[PDB]
């Protein structure tokens, strides 16, 4: 059926030169007009342009002209939205969008935008790739463990391997004025269960390869 | 163009919300709607009905579930300069929820932190709502408004909202609390060497 499914996340550093790609199958590709609208962190969409399949035309927005080109592929049904020199504000989610809604009449000739690509998260930062500092949190009881200065945010923490799973509460991470991440993870336990059992954090960031376990004691 | 639309709109569950762009000569453009909810791409869309004042388009949502909830984004097309415009966004907020208080959790550092010479507080909160707070750290009753690092609430599994604030500091300042405020309601911590 129709989809356009786009390219997987990227985090860069500025400078560098960003391409998304979104592939169209379940219709003729070269049907119909396809635009590019972004989203910023947290805020409302803003259009990028549109690019035509078959001619190869292309209208860029007014604020988005220069700096960003779009692309056809044809012999695998996918189109290209390229920042040749991203900068830390062009930090957002890029969705492409096909216009296959039909139109009313001839006053307003607009085909709509109705299939949408699932996104792309692009993360432009100067910051570069830390692995995470875990340091054990001293205390029903609360535990927990807070790993500090990592990037990217894309990490995991589990609990005596897998063990926990009841009162864990793992907080989202901040981003602090450094470009750096940070996040704590807590447990609740009856006031009485330090002595029974010691409780392990696992903390896995993949970007770094770092894996650190963390005894958990007063 | 440009496309004026209302920042936020809350509807109680089994009612009719209306979401009102605003923009001039919208005669014989038609206004396209599109609803996204929170961390998914938009969708373009018998309850959702929608409507043109020829000054003002306004979508209806008659019968309110949750499953509505999510930022409305209208928009149209300048045939004039061939410009895609889109609206500010609305986000709408569905009140099945009551009010309920944060709970607080302040953890010192874990020593270790020290010996690599450095102090960091964290104040965790959870299981708050409605969804802001205004946090504020003080070091023996005065105020710090210094190396403070807040989140974004931020929303649970559970359905309430949850945040963190670190403190960055140094051992120095560390043996020589945490005030969360919601709704006027004040809750404070503790802190000792």
């Amino acid at each position: 059926q129709v989809q356009l499914v786009q390219s997987g996340a990227e985090v860069r550093k500025p400078g560098a030169s960003v391409k998304v790609s979104c592939k169209a199958s379940g219709y003729t590709f070269t049907d119909n007009y396809i635009h590019w609208v972004r989203q910023a962190p947290g805020q409302g969409l803003e259009w990028m342009g549109w690019i035509h399949p078959n001619s190869g035309a292309t209208k860029y927005a007014q604020k988005f002209e220069g700096w960003v080109t779009m692309t056809r592929d044809t012999s695998i049904s996918t189109v290209y939205m390229e920042l040749s020199r991203s900068r830390s504000d062009d930090t957002a989610v890029y969705y492409c969008a096909r216009a296959g809604l039909e139109p009313r009449s001839v006053d307003y000739y607009f085909y709509g935008l109705d299939v949408w690509g699932q996104g792309t998260a692009v993360t432009v930062s100067s910051a570069s790739t830390k692995g995470p500092s875990v340091f054990p949190l001293a205390p029903t009881a609360a535990l927990g463990c807070l790993v500090k200065d990592y990037f990217p945010e894309p990490v995991t923490v589990s609990w005596n391997s897998g063990a926990l799973t009841s009162g864990v509460h793992t907080f989202p991470a901040v981003l602090q004025s450094s470009g750096l991440y940070s996040l704590s993870s807590v447990v609740t336990v009856p006031s009485s269960s330090l002595g029974t059992q010691t409780y392990i954090c696992n903390v896995n960031h993949k970007p770094s390869n770092t894996k650190v376990d963390k005894r958990v004691e007063p | 163009s440009a496309l004026t639309q209302p920042p936020s709109v809350s509807v109680a569950p089994g009612q009719t919300a209306t979401i009102t762009c605003g923009g001039n000569n919208i005669g014989r453009k038609r206004v396209d709607w599109f609803q996204q909810k929170p961390g998914q791409a938009p969708v373009l869309v018998e309850r959702f009905s929608d409507s043109n004042s020829g000054t003002t388009a306004t979508l209806t949502i008659s019968r309110v579930e949750a499953g509505d909830e999510a930022d409305y984004y209208c928009q149209v097309w300048d045939s004039d300069s061939d410009h895609v415009v889109f609206g500010g966004g609305t986000k709408l907020t569905v009140l099945g929820q009551p009010k309920a208080a944060p709970s607080v959790t302040l953890f010192p550092p874990s020593s270790e932190e020290l010996q690599a010479n450095k102090a960091t507080l964290v104040c965790l909160i959870s299981d708050f709502y409605p969804g802001a707070v205004t946090v504020a750290w003080k070091a023996d009753s005065s105020p710090v408004k210094a190396g403070v690092e807040t989140t974004t609430p931020s929303k649970q599994s559970n359905n309430k909202y949850a945040a963190s604030s670190y403190l960055s500091l140094t051992p120095e300042q560390w043996k020589s609390s945490c005030q969360v405020t919601h709704e006027g309601s004040t809750v404070e911590k503790t802190v000792a060497p």
